[PDB]
């Protein structure tokens, strides 16, 4: 879509309160926890096998943080976010065939996990721009036609 | 389907959130408004959409209303809400989409005025509820 | 996308032997009755009042038609199906409303009438290919990004 | 949720599909894995995918053994598949996402099998049971 000019500013906005350290390893563990199939897509993580398990585990975290690292990239190229993630794609719905759908609950939880922390600061037109970066790049990751 | 320990945890957090009740259903009726714009044109006959608006901030009373009848009949949420199906699925016939959308945004107010009370385990049983609840909901689409 | 030699073969195949007025008139008649929900934007076609009544509704069957005439502008442009449909994709999703998933339950519903009418002769391979041309003319009539 | 009407018109149209059942499921089966390939990673112990592989045929005819079940226990899916949703949603870890390929394959089968008799109204009351037991087996995901 064409971006609005507070949509940047909005979106810039909330990832300015992202600790990426802290916020990728909680959206991570909160999606592991909340839709546990999805556990079967981290085979390599080791023990995902209760909720202290997911926690306390240093893959989960670490991984938490290069995805949300990755979510993260299209805010510098933001009028190309297909080609920033063309590659992603390719290795998420071409290679080890990620629904789609899983991509939503990622970031669900995300801004769950983003709502938590702002509170009322995340408004309703905050949170509508950061639903359009997400859908976007959701959409740039899933299979390209 | 909720376990048993999943439905207490559902029945004690929806009742400490009882006194914010309305707050929860406004900003979640208005998010959803605001932040999947298809869903106004379910609300295209109002004089109005999104917060401020007291339309918007009144149907969301009246949606979280709906939600605390559905906590109080937990145990079977497909007989017990017949009606309000018949109204949705067959009457206005909104789209089943719909419903994961406003679950999602019921979640983010949850989450945001109740954070420290919102852990997974939480996050888990009332996204089940709220699943559950777009199902018993969706009983009369065909 | 990189379309095959046999995938072309395949696709335009299939089209020849459609009697478009009847896939058509089937394909949207099924997707109205096995998905009521989607009635909703179709109120000024008449009574929907049940299967056989909807089934022997004649503006429904005029409008199927020109579903499967809307399909054509794809077989003969597949190598720009996104710019071909963009027309399309502003008008139905803005002016009519309709969510993205609706474009699959209708090309779920176009795939077994033509499953039906072509017997056997819908093999594994021509399933591939025919798919393959529905995911992209149903991406191509969503919300682009 | 089943419908008298509904259950009815399983019932007689899986009357039908009985000699059948070893060729409905293979060839649903080898459509899902070819059509879909997110569903080949659940089955990489075979060596072949193909329809003819002796895999495919085995399993083919198991899954129809689990859809008569099914067809057997209607009036309570959840209560009824208790043993298959834990296998597929907690055991395998099945993406939940997938059934309905599955299920859309089993419809084509059904069409090119039955064209003429399996009419949008025999569709409706087949989409329904194949929506409810996909419910069905979710039950053990969480
Ligand atoms: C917004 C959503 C997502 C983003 C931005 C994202 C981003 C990434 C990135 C940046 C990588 C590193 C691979 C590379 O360097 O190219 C990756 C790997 C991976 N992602 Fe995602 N991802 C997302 C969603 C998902 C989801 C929902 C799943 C599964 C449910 C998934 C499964 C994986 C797997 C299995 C890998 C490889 C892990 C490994 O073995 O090292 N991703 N993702
Ligand atoms: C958990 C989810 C939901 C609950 C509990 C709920 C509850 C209700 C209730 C209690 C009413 C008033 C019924 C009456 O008149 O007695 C209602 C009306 C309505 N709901 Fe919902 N609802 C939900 C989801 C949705 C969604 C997702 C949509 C559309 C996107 C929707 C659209 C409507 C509309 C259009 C009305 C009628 C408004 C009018 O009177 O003008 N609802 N809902
Ligand atoms: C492969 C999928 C589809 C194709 C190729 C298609 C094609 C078309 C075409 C060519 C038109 C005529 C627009 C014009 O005259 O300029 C149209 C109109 C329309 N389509 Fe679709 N369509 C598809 C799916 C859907 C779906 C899934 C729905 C609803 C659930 C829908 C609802 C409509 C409506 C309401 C109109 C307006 C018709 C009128 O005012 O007479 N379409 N479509
Ligand atoms: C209507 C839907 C389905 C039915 C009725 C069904 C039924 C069954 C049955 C009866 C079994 C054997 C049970 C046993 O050994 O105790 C089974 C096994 C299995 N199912 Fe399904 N299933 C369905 C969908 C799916 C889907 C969509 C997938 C994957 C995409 C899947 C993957 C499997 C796997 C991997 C096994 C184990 C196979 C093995 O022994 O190697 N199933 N299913």
């Amino acid at each position: 879509v064409e971006w609005t000019d507070s949509e940047r500013a909005i979106i810039t906005s909330i990832f300015s309160n992202l600790d990426y350290e802290e916020i990728g390893r909680k959206s991570l563990c909160r999606c592991l926890i909340v839709y546990p199939w999805t556990q079967r897509y981290f085979g390599a993580f080791g023990n995902l096998y209760n909720a202290e398990t997911i926690l306390a585990n240093p893959l989960i975290a670490a991984h938490g943080t290069k995805i949300l690292h990755g979510l993260d990239r299209a805010l510098k190229n933001m009028d190309d976010i297909k080609n920033t993630y063309a590659e992603l794609s390719l290795l998420h719905s071409d290679k080890l065939h990620v629904d789609p759908d899983n991509f939503r609950l990622l970031a669900d939880c995300l801004t769950v996990v983003i709502a938590a922390k702002m509170g009322s600061a995340f408004t309703v037109d905050t949170q509508v721009a950061w639903q359009k970066f997400l859908s976007v790049v959701v959409s740039a990751l899933g299979r390209q036609y | 389907s909720l376990s048993s320990k999943q439905k207490a945890t559902v029945k004690d957090f929806f009742s400490k959130m009882s006194t914010r009740s309305d707050d929860i259903g406004a900003e979640a009726l208005s998010r959803l408004v605001a932040v999947y714009p298809q869903t106004k044109s379910y609300f295209s006959h109002w004089k109005d959409a999104s917060p401020g608006s007291a339309p918007v901030r009144k149907h969301g009373i009246t949606i979280m209303g709906g939600v605390y009848d559905a906590v109080g009949k937990i145990d079977d949420l497909k007989g017990g809400l017949l009606s309000l199906s018949e109204l949705h699925a067959f009457m206005l016939r909104v789209d089943p989409v719909n419903f994961k959308l406003l679950a999602h945004c019921m979640l983010v107010c949850m989450s945001m005025i109740f954070p420290e009370e919102f852990t997974p385990q939480v996050h888990v049983a009332v996204d089940k509820f709220l699943a559950q609840l777009a199902l018993a909901l969706a009983e009369k689409y065909r």
